[PDB]
């Protein structure tokens, strides 16, 4: 076809991409985030949260923000044959960011650190360790 | 008395090692923002502070060369 | 349909030769058991779908 | 000593005349405006475009030539790039025997030629293959490459950093001395 | 005298610890940049942060293996 | 001219760590290419970037201790 | 003898770091070919002009170990 | 009176960087064939060129210990 990055975003409630062309896609990795692109090894990778960031090959400076709770991506080399190559981005929980909030993230952060303050139970502990990374995520993130 | 100058030629030695660890805290800082280029600032910060301590090193060997050096 | 699902017993008898072209961005020894969670979700998720 | 005579009705003739087209036999064969794209047909237009849109947004061009089999191939890709990026840049498509005028402005010497253009020479960037080695889908990813290039410029240092070069005070007149009509000088 | 010329090639020592932390700067810009190009030119920049320290520290030294040369 | 053959001897310590900083550096260029290949051009253009100030660094040495074994 | 000799062995030592940088080199070309060995020949490519600038010094340290036994 | 011995010590002091190279070498080895054994056997041919590159730096090192040692 040709030498694009054949981009599939999915959710399980909604599949925003499926086969789109784009140029390159910056994802925020558990070690730290990249952007991937044609030509990028074969690799798999476990997300943590954060800001997707696409960019269409008719875009090229124009983007797309999605922020991604928690999930997985798995860039696959390109076929001989098809001479393009794909990524999957699977995600649990893939919203935009105009549909985020700063201020029910606070509250959410609140009543996390009054529930966790109680610490007794290591998923307690953890759980409001997450929450507040993904919370200061979302506040960061948002608009 | 030339022997003066070597002391403090020694003591540029420490220099060095300074810069070593120069380039490692500003590695740290140029791989910290692509795993994160969200921030790019609370690195910088602990950058700073920590290029304060270095500086200040460095600066206090250079100022005890010149001291051997010219006593 | 009938599926045969991977098991951690039948992970650890083998060595996974197999993903060796796939770069794990975090090791595959610490990404396997989160990987496998998500591949058992994902399975009951589509079976369910097409059934109802 | 040197002179070229001035012309002869032969080269003042049309270049572009029609030729028979046959029946729906000979197309047959094993191998068997366009709403994103602009023919350009007089420098008039081509000097607008130039002075006016690729001081807006950028603009590729396509010089073809009739003659070519490589402008034939290269037509419908391009039709595709436009139709893909026209929303960042316009699109224009030229003959060189047309409108020669823009040939020697673009500074154009064999066809098929790219070229990207914005601010008329803030970035000018023209792609073709002189050798024969390069194909359709090499040149097109090449403009692409291009286009993205400008584009970042553009978008860098507060839309500055591109500000026209040579042409702030040559107006092409060196290129094509008839820019001295279009700048008013004489000529006595 | 031309001991002085050992005091020099002591000096000259900071040099080659110098070069290990710009290493290590310029090694940390490439794997963040192939790991994340889209914000190339902001590492570029750091690194020029780094060496406004590291292209001092070594010409000090340099020069100061020209002072305890000559004196 | 004993004294200034053993400044000259002495000044060649530092290109192992100039050596040491190369490898660095292209290790780093390797890895990152093994990565994304797509970057391959921008990576080298950064890699010889710093290879330059590792090269003048080595030239810098080189001379003085010519200097050092002449003068 | 003392000199000759003295300056040979002392700009002798500086290979270490050669040989060090050279280890880390191929160590970065041993895996990357692990991660992506399609680009194998890419790489190999790559590490010779790692070698093209350190064997190159490494040659001029001899060179001039030598030019210091018979100065 | 220990000018040939004492020389030739001291350029033998490079064996140690040496033997660091080729233990990056063989770890880097061991990893790439650990992370994928499909390869090994191309892995271990950069490594013999890696070695073939160590050692020989090594042997001009001990050449050169002959040369001093008896002058």
């Amino acid at each position: 076809f040709k030498n694009q990055l054949l981009l599939t975003l999915s959710s399980p409630s909604e599949a925003i991409y499926v086969r789109t062309p784009v140029r390159s896609v910056t994802v925020p990795g558990s070690e730290g985030a990249m952007t991937m692109t044609n030509g990028h090894s074969q690799t798999v990778a476990r997300l943590k949260a954060g800001e997707i960031i696409v960019r269409k090959g008719e875009t090229g400076d124009e983007v797309e923000r999605f922020f991604l709770s928690d999930g997985f991506v798995l860039f696959k080399s390109p076929e001989d044959d098809s001479g393009c190559c794909t990524a999957e981005v699977l995600g649990v929980e893939v919203v935009p960011v105009s549909m985020l909030d700063k201020e029910s993230a606070a509250t959410a952060l609140q009543e996390l650190l009054q529930q966790g303050a109680g610490a007794t139970d290591e998923w307690t502990k953890a759980r409001t360790l997450l929450g507040q990374e993904l919370l200061s995520s979302v506040i960061r993130a948002a608009p | 008395a030339g022997v003066a100058s070597l002391s403090a030629a020694i003591a540029l030695m420490s220099v060095g090692g300074v810069a070593q660890g120069i380039g490692s805290l500003f590695a740290a800082l140029v791989s910290g923002t692509a795993r994160n280029p969200s921030i790019k600032e609370d690195l910088f910060t602990y950058t700073l502070i920590g290029m304060g301590f270095l500086e200040f090193l460095g600066i206090i060997c250079v100022l005890m060369s010149a001291v051997l050096l010219y006593s | 349909l009938t599926l045969n699902v991977l098991t951690p017993t039948q992970a650890a008898q083998s060595a996974k030769e197999q993903l060796n072209t796939f770069e794990f961005e975090p090791e595959k020894t610490d990404v396997w058991k989160d990987l496998q969670d998500f591949y058992y979700a994902c399975t009951v998720f589509g079976c369910m779908l097409d059934n109802i | 000593s040197f002179a070229i005579p001035p012309a002869n009705a032969a080269a003042l003739a049309d270049p572009l005349p029609a030729t028979p087209t046959p029946p729906p036999v000979f197309e047959a064969v094993s191998s068997a405006a366009l709403k994103n794209v602009e023919e350009v047909s007089t420098m008039e237009r081509y000097e607008a475009a130039v002075y006016e849109e690729s001081f807006k947004k950028p603009i590729v061009c396509l010089f073809f030539a009739r003659f070519s089999l490589q402008s034939k191939v290269l037509l419908q890709p391009f039709l595709d790039f436009a139709a893909s990026a026209s929303n960042n840049a316009t699109f224009f498509l030229i003959d060189c025997d047309r409108v020669p005028r823009a040939a020697y402005h673009a500074r154009v010497e064999n066809v098929p030629s790219l070229v990207v253009m914005k601010g008329d020479d803030a970035f000018r960037q023209t792609i073709t293959d002189s050798v024969g080695v390069k194909t359709a889908g090499d040149l097109i990813q090449e403009a692409r490459s291009a286009l993205d290039q400008v584009l970042r410029l553009d978008q860098q240092e507060g839309g500055t950093k591109l500000q026209p070069g040579v042409s702030s005070y040559t107006h092409h007149i060196g290129v094509d001395n008839l820019n001295v009509y279009r700048k008013g000088w004489p000529v006595a």
